């Protein structure tokens, strides 16, 4: 997935 | 700042007019504030998974990614 964390 | 942040995903400066710039990915707003008093406004408010943000100063535009499904 694209998420920061 | 440290008021009402949930994740600062990204910062950029206007040097010309001082103020600094941001993205929250939690608020889901763009914010914008100024260096000489700590005057603060959501200038952006309804975004989903916004990223990215940039600002052209002499051209007066700013710049935003969302990558949300319709990105």
């Amino acid at each position: 997935x694209n998420x920061x964390x | 700042t440290a008021n009402r942040l949930e994740s600062v995903e990204c910062l950029t400066f206007d040097w010309i007019s001082r103020n600094l710039y941001w993205t929250d990915g939690g608020l889901k707003s763009v914010t914008v504030l100024r260096l000489a008093d700590k005057s603060r406004r959501q200038i952006i408010s309804n975004l989903n998974n916004p990223r990215s943000i940039v600002v052209h100063p002499t051209a007066g535009y700013m710049f935003l990614s969302d990558w949300f499904r319709p990105a």
